[PDB]
């Protein structure tokens, strides 16, 4: 199917033509009726008040408009929808959206999970492999008993919830809460957000990972202690802290003087009573601490994504970074064009311009060249092209220098198809 | 010297006319401005058979005015294809906006959920709908064709905005397939509409044909005669043997059915049928006695 099907009390185990990875299962005896299933990746600029995105979450997919607005089905059912979102081993996580009708929206979520018993003896069970296997396939496997109008699935980072509370990515970032400082005894997210070391060549002097609590600007009655591994080394030591809560960007100062910093082997504890963002800086300047940060942060914040580059050329060269786009690109094969080069899956920056260097048969013509990597937009590099040499590589880098080498993200080996020349 | 003078002249308020800021308003302007072009082409062809006066002064400064009609001949074949592309634009863009609303119009009456009220009619349905399969199928493979091989027509040419024209290539054929796959949906669904009523009908008819029954047997055993007894018992004992016959496509119907269907549905399939049985035990009894 492309976009919908019907199906009947026999159920139905149908993916998606158009989007690879797409796939509706209705086990038998769970749809109400024989019923017009739906399952469309709407484009996000069309769409108005899109599900809300802080500061460090990220849009894995587009949103899928569901066929039945509020079928009502007896068993569970799966939707596979496919993301592109980067994953990183657990350093991030996805979490799935719903609105009832595209003005609210709330998370989704099903206490029980099996396998062997939500098929009821479905003969191509084929639940996918491990849900490793999903991971790495960039399947996100959405399982509820009614469709809701619209899911987003959403790359936050790690945010290990309770309602005492240590970091699933690191240890040493124990943040727990006291006896009796919370009126209601409600639920409570710990975020945990490293940094390369790589990237702090960027812009040194040094940084710990940047701890958040979820429930954000809400204060806590009885203080709230705080454990968070510091950083090594280049007053020394700087902790910084944004109060700012959802939707809007957060900012950062520093609060040395009005935090206490209680010191234990490879970390530090200390109280704080509002929830909110924090982050430590050792550096023997402070006046930069608070910039310095802020231009690393603006770094981090960006979201990650498994792009696929594709090269496309014909006698001379458009250049591509994109994710989700049919493979059999009308323009280019109308124009006779030919994919001189598809490559693995590359976690690239969503805002990050994109460099191309061309170590090959020929040199390109005439400044450097660039193009913005946006996620799930088309990016669009055109080209201008001893005749000894038959073919060229070319590659694309993050860092423009020659002063040190900045290795490159992708490497590929091209071949003019040479019908005529120019 | 009157040449340079005279004909330096012309061809510099030829280029003024020929060299425009106006590309063309709308559909209906590029083509009366383009009309223009062409006889302003024209004119400077008919300028080759005064050159050989100014050929034959100068033969008898040169090499600056040489070059002039040949450029003012590459701007008219420049803004020749400059205009004609400004229509076609017009033109393409028309037939894809309105070939939207026609796959638009088209969408509403296939995304339309009524199913009926009784079987007859939602068994006319079923026609007045494939109808439509038909002329919205033909009808747009036609319309679609015509529309692609305007694109690749344009491409072939090497028109400035193509790609709009390839990605409007594909929000079109995209949308179209669609259409088809939405219209082999609703058929579908027609299709199960239709057995379902066809059994809610014919147990219409059977509660009814066994509600006679019972009820007519009183009727036979009391006005009477011997000699239209017997014969009326057996008759009617041909009756209930095709009775029978039906029933076993109505239970066997009822079975097909309720794997369709679940839950609230296959529940009302139950006491449908169950009710028709009842009915079917309470005649059956009777016939005994």
């Amino acid at each position: 199917f492309l976009v919908s099907f019907m199906v009947d009390a026999r159920g139905g185990s149908m993916r998606g033509s158009r989007h690879h990875g797409m796939r509706i299962i209705i086990p038998p005896r769970k749809c109400t009726a024989p019923t017009r299933i739906t399952c469309r990746l709407v484009k996000r600029h069309k769409l108005a008040n899109p599900p809300p995105m802080v500061e460090g979450e990220g849009l894995a997919s587009r949103l899928v408009e569901m066929g039945p607005a509020g079928a009502q089905f007896l068993g569970p059912v799966i939707v596979e929808i496919p993301h592109f979102g980067s994953m990183r081993g657990k350093e991030r996580e996805l979490i799935v959206l719903r609105s009832e009708n595209g003005e609210t929206w709330k998370e989704h979520q099903f206490d029980s999970k099996n396998e062997d018993l939500s098929e009821l003896l479905n003969g191509m069970d084929e639940e996918l492999d491990s849900p490793e296997e999903l991971g790495t396939k960039r399947i996100c496997r959405i399982i509820t008993k009614d469709f809701p109008q619209y899911f987003a699935v959403v790359s936050r980072i790690k945010q290990e919830s309770n309602q005492i509370l240590s970091s699933t990515t690191v240890p040493l970032v124990q943040a727990s809460f006291p006896e009796g400082a919370l009126t209601k005894r409600i639920r409570v997210g710990l975020q945990a957000q490293p940094v390369p070391e790589e990237t702090v060549k960027k812009i040194k002097a040094t940084f710990s990972p940047i701890v958040t609590v979820e429930p954000r600007r809400r204060k806590f009655h009885k203080p709230i202690t705080m454990t968070i591994p510091v950083p090594p080394p280049s007053p020394s030591l700087r902790l910084l802290c944004s109060i700012t809560g959802g939707t809007s960007p957060a900012q950062w100062e520093d609060i040395t003087g009005t935090t206490p910093l209680t010191f234990i082997k490879d970390c530090v504890s200390f109280t704080t009573n509002v929830s909110a963002r924090f982050w430590l800086a050792d550096c023997h300047q402070v006046l930069e601490t608070v910039g310095l940060a802020s231009q690393l942060y603006r770094e981090l914040i960006c979201v990650p994504y498994m792009a696929k580059f594709v090269v496309f050329a014909k006698t001379s060269l458009r250049c591509f970074c994109m994710t989700d786009d049919r493979v059999d690109k009308t323009l280019e094969q109308q124009e006779n064009f030919e994919e001189v080069a598809r490559s693995k899956d590359i976690e690239v920056l969503e805002g990050k311009p994109i460099y191309v260097d061309c170590y090959g048969n020929l040199a390109p013509l005439t400044q450097q060249l660039v193009f913005n990597f946006y996620s799930f937009k088309e990016n669009r590099l055109p080209f201008s092209i001893t005749s000894q040499e038959p073919c060229g590589r070319l590659s694309f880098l993050k860092e423009p220098t020659k002063g040190l080498p900045q290795t490159a993200v992708c490497n590929l080996n091209i071949t003019l198809p040479a019908h005529k020349k120019a | 010297y009157f040449d340079v003078a005279e004909v330096e002249a012309w061809l510099g308020e030829q280029e003024l006319l020929m060299m425009s800021e106006d590309k063309g308003k709308d559909e209906q302007s590029t083509l009366q401005l383009l009309k223009k072009h062409l006889q302003l082409e024209q004119g400077v062809e008919n300028y080759e058979e005064s050159i050989a006066q100014l050929s034959r002064q100068c033969r008898a400064r040169q090499s600056q005015v040489d070059r002039l009609y040949v450029a003012l001949k590459e701007l008219g074949e420049e803004r020749r294809v400059s205009l004609e592309q400004q229509y076609w634009l017009y033109q393409l863009s028309r037939q894809v906006d309105e070939l939207e609303h026609w796959i638009a119009e088209k969408e509403v009456v296939a995304g339309s959920p009524e199913l009926g009220q009784d079987f007859e009619h939602v068994s006319v349905l079923q026609e007045k709908f494939s109808e439509f399969a038909s002329e919205t199928g033909t009808a747009g493979r036609e319309r679609l064709a015509a529309v692609n091989q305007m694109v690749d027509e344009l491409i072939e040419c090497g028109h400035t905005a193509a790609a709009t024209m390839a990605e409007w290539k594909d929000g079109l054929n995209e949308a179209w397939a669609e259409l088809l796959e939405l219209m082999g949906t609703r058929a579908q669904l027609l299709a199960a509409s239709r057995e379902l009523h066809k059994f809610f009908s014919d147990a219409r008819e059977l509660q009814g044909q066994i509600e006679e029954k019972r009820r007519r047997l009183p009727r036979l055993t009391a006005r009477p005669s011997a000699s239209s007894m017997q014969r009326t018992l057996r008759a009617f004992e041909h009756d209930l043997q095709l009775l029978v016959s039906q029933v076993r496509q109505l239970q066997e119907g009822a079975a097909q059915l309720r794997t369709v269907y679940a839950g609230e549905h296959a529940e009302a399939i139950a006491s449908r049928e169950q009710e028709v049985l009842q009915g079917w035990k309470e005649l059956l009894a009777a016939c005994e006695d």
